[PDB]
């Protein structure tokens, strides 16, 4: 199917406490397999996935030196939009950068992102033509001219169409095993008496590769949209994944509902009920 | 500023088997601020060996982290999941149910 | 693999 690879930075400013806090993740699609913390002893981008281990001392030698290269970015942008708002030196703020590329089932390019966010919100975002760039008040503005005049989006958009594209496949190959496998969903229904009146039905989604799955109740074929308790899409610790759908089913309607299941490891939507 | 408040999910990686090898999640998510606070809880007592995966956010730049220990159910033993967080009053305990 | 910036500032 398709496949992402994402940075995600995550900068914190530790006012009267030094040098702030800065976080480096990287993904493919689902599942994690670099890191850097500043906090930590190491001071170098560490392995998070088995098949990203025993890439050369080259290549984690580079990924250190880029991404301290970009904490001491963050470091200053910090002071810089401290400075654009017009904060106090007191209080402590947070810096977030995502970048990466999309790619479709054929491992071609579909979409390459760009993007800050400011104390949780948005500040600046390059749009997907990979040329403009999307600034909402003043102090992004800014920002868009300063990148605009150092034509950033140019240097930005060959990247994300080449080496991050380019390594996304490099990634996906080596670590085949993992990154190209599809565990369908394990499915089962519980049933449990709230009451002698009603009780509930909840359909599981177990251990399935990757994330994205779609999980619905239905009564006599309509939807339970609103009467579906339906949890956030969760990590199991292993690489794989759960969910789960409840309803609150009355005395004797338990064979009018069914559990759905769509996920990229089915053939066919699966259909359930209890009975 | 903005604070979004940590949703919380307590809950096994495998289901819950008495007897049986397992490690208890506790997952939070949507949250800002990163700053947070998470404990895991045996019959009320913190528990010292627990890790946690690092800070990354959604799409929506709201955090996410996953706490996790090894434990091996049982008919009597409770867990619960303790988060504390600015948009908190006071730390939030969820308690682990084996069918959740 | 990480972005090979100049670098850049806001």
């Amino acid at each position: 199917g398709s496949h992402s690879m994402r940075y995600f930075f995550t900068s914190v400013s530790r006012p009267g406490r030094g040098e702030p806090r800065f976080i480096a993740v990287g993904y493919v699609d689902d599942t994690q397999f670099v890191r850097f913390d500043s906090d930590a002893a190491s001071q170098r981008m560490e392995p998070r996935a088995p098949w990203i281990e025993q890439e050369g001392p080259e290549y984690w030698d580079g990924e250190t030196r880029k991404v301290k290269a970009h904490s001491q970015t963050h470091r200053v942008d910090l002071g810089t939009l401290r400075g654009y708002y017009n904060q106090s030196e007191a209080g402590s703020h947070t810096v977030q950068r995502m970048y990466g590329c999309d790619v479709g089932s054929d491992w071609r390019f579909l979409r390459g992102y760009h993007q800050y966010a400011y104390d949780g919100k948005d500040y600046i975002a390059l749009k997907e033509d990979l040329r403009s760039w999307t600034a909402a008040d003043m102090a992004a503005q800014t920002t868009k001219h300063k990148w605009e005049a150092a034509h950033v989006a140019e240097q930005l958009r060959a990247y994300l169409e080449g080496t991050c594209v380019e390594w996304l496949r490099r990634y996906l190959e080596n670590g085949k095993e993992t990154l190209q496998r599809t565990d369908a969903p394990k499915t089962h229904m519980t049933h449990h008496a709230v009451s002698d009146h009603e009780a509930t039905l909840r359909c599981w989604a177990l251990s399935f590769y990757p994330a994205e799955i779609t999980l619905t109740w239905q009564r006599d074929g309509e939807d339970q949209t609103q009467d579906t308790e339906l949890v956030e899409t969760r990590p199991a610790g292993d690489g794989t994944f759960q969910k789960w759908a409840a309803v609150v089913v009355p005395s004797g309607q338990e064979q009018r509902y069914t559990c759905h299941v769509q996920h990229e490891g089915l053939p066919k939507p699966l259909t359930l009920r209890w009975e | 500023m903005i604070q979004r408040t940590p949703k919380i999910q307590v809950y096994s990686r495998h289901p819950a088997e008495n007897g049986k090898s397992n490690f208890l999640n506790c997952y939070v998510s949507g949250f800002h601020p990163s700053d947070i606070e998470v404990d895991l809880l045996k019959n009320g007592e913190r528990i010292e060996k627990v890790e946690h995966s690092d800070l990354s956010f959604s799409k929506d730049w709201s955090f996410y982290l996953l706490y996790y220990t090894e434990f091996t159910p049982t008919e009597k033993d409770e867990y619960a999941c303790r988060v504390n967080h600015v948009t908190l009053s006071q730390p939030k305990i969820v308690k682990w149910d084996r069918d959740m | 693999k990480l972005y090979q910036n100049p670098t850049t500032y806001i």
